[PDB]
């Protein structure tokens, strides 16, 4: 009778939000980010393409607990860099790298069929 | 500048009594100038070496020769003038014993400072007016520089 | 601070399995890949099972969760459907379900063997994998006297939820066959057999190793349950995790733009 | 009781593999030579195959309590 | 009017001077602080401990029969 | 060391010295105390009552 | 310890004029070895530890001096060296009456 | 179920307050199963962490000041150590002295006592972990133990 439901690791509810941004007090130039309904997927590809930055100084991904269902990203960046545009940028090349890979795929299967 | 030591030695011999560990190893070696003996454990793994090498020892407390006395903090991003662009091997640590041959009246005449980097132990055992500048709880770089 | 190109291809293309590499490129990309195909490529299955009559020896239940099992043809209709939970109609509809009847008895002495094919499909293109000597999938032996009917209904979903909904049997993954890298430490090397992919000598028990390689040519064996082809689910599962972080970025830029 | 559908750990579909694997059990094809005869050739999905007891046999010889 | 006991607060005294004051805090009882918008009662309990303003004196009972009287504002609170 | 005889040294030591104990079977703590070349300062039974 | 090793060790010994130099301030030395009130009271101190090593044996006759106490002295010698960043390579400032009174 | 005996159950019997028995004088709680062999192993002396494997430990550390630490090695690539990033979880200016299990006995009277070939002597001093490696003896219950002083 205690078992969740299993859409409860996807689905937002009404008045969650996907993703909200909390100024780290500590250092300069850090931020926090909490991603909801998310997992070790979107983490981790987030993180990595992160570290390649050279103007990152920290990235890196927890999840608080496995039963529930959410993401932390602490990101701390060089002062002349915000935090937020290191995030969007590693986003926005990570898309790109995905979609050339697809590409790829697709023209090298055309090529496997009588190629 | 700033430079706590500086001398060139050659390994005498490698770990004796086997060694402990698959990745780092203690190695004994003497000096040619100072006449000094240092034991010094480094990982193979990054930086192999071999019996009867040749190196160069720059002991410093900073990696700047303008001798700011830098953050103990690690900031890749620096476009400043470092003394490791010049070595191969550099490690950090912090300098936590100075054993002496001094009695009750008489001064020291012979060092040892015992400096850990991270785990890594390093007994450097001369003579009393080579190892000035070593003091407790003090924060040293060891860049090695291996030559033919 | 820029994407790297990456580059593909296959070595095996099969109505069951693919198996490719793809090179340059991080763990962490791979590894997010591999994810999505177990996890999170859309597939259909019967998820509404209403029984009429149950006179078998296996239990309403029992009965409704091999049903569930079943895989279910879905290559270009499942692109078109939409999930139950958006679907603005009302009660179930052409564009958000696939209806599936059953209705058998069994009158004569012999035992009857209830399997995939007695599953009546409402979609001519929506069917069990059995449609082109092998046998098909057994769902219920009925006895003489028994019968059973009940009629079903099929939706969109991914693994996450349950797994009837994972389109993949097995995704063999591997990188660095050879321990350049040494990510893993064998107390005595000689005793490993080598892999499917490793270049080395008889002689040679593991690769030389380097302080400075990082791990590339990551080598993927997709074998598909049947549902979706296997060149197929490659692409859906790249489109989703693309769409994943688009949707991610649109959600951040509405934050900030609004923040 | 019954073949399951799926193989627990791999997912593969291995319900339609029963009949067949008793057929050629019968054409004194052995169980190691039967089993990659079907194309089993993981050992987690070989277990199911070769470790299942059909029950449904047994209760089947039982009159229906309806007609 | 001579003092024997000791002018440290104990573990018990802290325990039960705590929860009697927290408890009056949730009868609408007078704050003797003041609370920067914490709502629960046992925090403003706490404050008032650690600023040295609970109107409350403690009965100390010697073996002989006799007592001490101490303010809470009297003894050395132990944390 | 603690059923050894400890003694102290002229040079304030605690040398630990090693001579001859008896263990018994039975108990009869006052005859046997009371009796020539036993040492009556050490000598304990373990019975509480006696 | 010793009779020998226990005078040589916990004795304020204020007749030598370079090891006491060694350990302690200029401003120091002079006044040990001049104040004769300063010397006696060394000496009583040290007869006061005569008289409480003397109980100790009496109390525990087994050797061991493992024993349990409230706060442990080692330690808190330890923390302040640490704290105070006391380096001790050079004279100490710390006056030794200041430690008896 | 009432105000008063909630705040003395906060105020005298709350777990964090019961670290350490009156029975013996030693901490009752202890690392235990599978973080103290994982604790012997990850401060040995040869453990080294890549960059982003340091940056993912850190992520779990509550009491860090956000301040990554100077690498024990530069600059053939930046290596921490296990040691290094304990040294980190060590709370305050803590200082004692512990030996190993496996640690000889002739090794305190002959040479290298202070540099320990085994690394078998155990030294934190200011708060971090100079050298040695942890075990049962020094994560455990044991009197004297690092959670011990800690407390
Ligand atoms: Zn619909
Ligand atoms: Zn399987």
């Amino acid at each position: 009778m205690n078992a969740p439901p299993a859409f409860e690791s996807f689905l937002l509810f009404e008045g969650e939000k996907k993703i909200t941004i909390n100024k780290d007090t500590k250092v300069p130039n850090a931020c926090l980010f909490t991603i909801n309904k998310e997992d070790h997927t979107l983490g981790n590809i987030i993180k990595s393409q992160l570290l390649k930055d050279p103007q990152v100084l920290f990235a890196g991904y927890k999840v608080p607990h496995p039963l529930e269902h959410k993401i932390i990203i602490r990101v701390q960046t060089t002062p002349d860099y915000s935090p937020q545009e290191a995030f969007t940028n590693a986003i926005t090349d990570l898309i790109s790298e995905l979609s050339l890979l697809e590409e790829r795929f697709r023209v090298a299967i055309k090529d496997k069929q009588e190629g | 500048a700033g430079i706590l030591f500086e001398d060139i030695f050659d390994v005498k011999d490698i770990d004796p009594e086997g060694k402990k560990f698959d990745r780092v190893s203690r190695l004994h070696c003497e000096s040619e100038s100072f006449k000094m003996d240092l034991i010094l454990d480094v990982n193979i793994q990054i930086y192999p070496v071999d019996l009867g090498d040749k190196f160069r020892l720059v002991i410093a407390s900073t990696l700047y020769e303008d001798g700011t006395l830098d953050d103990g903090e690690y900031n890749p991003t620096d476009d400043r003038p470092s003394r490791a662009d010049q070595f191969e091997y550099v490690m950090y640590g912090k300098v936590y014993r100075i054993e002496g041959d001094e009695t009750s009246t008489e001064a020291a005449t012979r060092l040892s400072a015992y400096v850990s980097y991270g785990g890594l132990l390093m007994r450097l055992q001369g003579d009393a007016n080579n190892l000035h500048g070593f003091e407790v709880d003090s924060r040293v770089y060891l860049l090695m520089k291996k030559l033919a | 601070p820029y994407a790297n190109q990456p580059t593909v291809r296959i070595t095996e293309l099969t109505d069951e399995n693919v198996k490719f590499i793809i090179e340059n490129t991080d763990l962490a990309v791979a590894n997010s890949i591999r994810r999505v195909f177990i996890a999170e490529v859309p597939i259909i299955a019967i998820d509404w099972v209403q029984i009429d009559a149950n006179s078998s020896v296996l239990h309403d239940e029992f009965i409704a969760h091999r049903l569930g099992l079943i895989p279910l043809i879905s290559d270009d209709i499942v692109d078109k459907l939409q999930y139950s939970r958006d679907c603005t109609c009302e009660e179930f509809c052409p564009e958000c379900s696939v209806e599936f009847t059953l209705d058998v008895r069994c009158n004569e002495d012999q035992t009857r063997h209830v399997t995939s094919r007695d599953l009546i499909s409402n979609s001519p293109r929506v069917i069990p994998v059995t449609s082109r000597e092998q046998d098909d999938i057994l769902i219920v032996k009925l006895r003489k006297g028994q019968e059973l009917r009940l009629r079903a209904y099929a939706k969109k979903g991914f693994g996450k939820e349950h797994a009837k909904w994972n389109p993949t049997a097995g995704v063999a993954f591997e990188y660095d066959p050879d321990n350049a890298l040494r990510h893993t430490v064998y107390p005595k090397p000689e005793e490993w057999p080598k892999s499917e992919y490793s270049e080395l000598d008889e002689d040679e028990s593991q690769a030389p190793y380097d302080p400075n390689g990082k791990p590339e040519r990551f080598y993927y064996n997709v074998e598909s349950c049947g549902s979706l082809r296997p060149e197929t689910i490659v692409l859906s599962a790249l489109s989703g995790l693309k769409k994943k972080l688009s949707d991610l970025q649109t959600q951040l830029s509405h934050e900030i733009q609004s923040d | 009781m019954i073949i399951p559908v799926r193989c627990f750990t791999c997912g593969k579909i291995v319900g339609n593999k029963w009949e067949a694997y008793l057929g050629l059990l019968q054409a004194e094809y052995t169980e190691g030579d039967a089993l990659d005869a079907l194309g089993l050739k993981r050992y987690c999905c070989r277990r199911m195959l070769l470790a299942h007891v059909d029950l449904i046999e047994k209760l089947l010889n039982y009159a229906p309590l309806e007609k | 009017q001579k003092r024997i006991t000791t002018p440290y607060m104990t573990k018990y005294e802290r325990a039960r001077v705590l929860g009697t004051r927290a408890l009056q805090i949730a009868m609408c009882a007078p704050v003797m602080v003041e609370l920067e918008g914490e709502t629960d009662p046992l925090l403003i309990a706490m404050k008032e401990l650690k600023a040295r303003k609970i109107p409350i004196i403690i009965r100390r009972y010697l073996p002989d029969g006799s007592y001490e009287d101490w303010g809470v504002d009297e003894l050395i609170i132990t944390d | 060391d603690n059923k050894k005889k400890i003694i102290i040294t002229e040079d304030g030591e605690f040398k630990a010295l090693q001579e001859w104990i008896l263990e018994t079977d039975g108990v009869s703590l006052m005859r046997v105390l009371s009796e020539k070349d036993v040492d009556p300062v050490r000598t304990t039974s373990n019975d509480i009552v006696e | 310890p010793s009779n020998k090793a226990f005078e040589k060790k916990f004795r304020f010994d204020y007749t030598n004029e370079r090891a006491l130099r060694r350990t302690l301030q200029e401003d120091l030395v002079k006044d040990v070895l001049s104040n004769a009130h300063i010397q006696n009271e060394l000496e009583r101190e040290f007869e006061r530890m005569r008289e409480d090593r003397e109980v100790l044996r009496v109390i525990f006759p087994t050797g061991d001096s493992k024993v349990v106490l409230p706060c442990n002295l080692l330690r808190m010698i330890w923390n302040a060296q640490k704290i105070f960043h006391i380096n001790p390579r050079l004279p100490s400032d710390l006056h030794p009456i200041k430690v008896v009174e | 179920q009432s105000l008063e005996t909630r705040a003395e159950i906060q105020e005298l019997a709350m777990v964090p307050r019961m670290i350490v028995t009156p029975q013996s004088n030693r901490p009752v709680m202890g690392i235990v199963q599978d973080t103290l062999t994982a604790v012997r192993k990850f401060t040995k002396r040869d453990v080294f962490l890549e960059r982003g494997e340091v940056m993912n430990l850190l992520m779990f550390l509550s009491t860090w000041d956000g301040k990554v630490p100077q690498p024990a090695i530069l600059k053939p690539r930046p290596l921490w150590t296990g040691k290094q990033i304990f040294s980190l979880i060590i709370p305050g200016h803590i200082n004692c002295i512990r030996t190993h299990s496996t640690h000889p006995d002739d090794e305190d009277s002959g040479p290298y006592k202070h540099i320990s070939p085994g690394d078998t002597k155990v030294v934190v001093e200011n708060g971090e972990l100079i050298m040695g490696i942890l075990c049962k003896k020094s994560l455990g219950t044991s009197a004297g133990s690092l959670v011990h002083i800690s407390y």
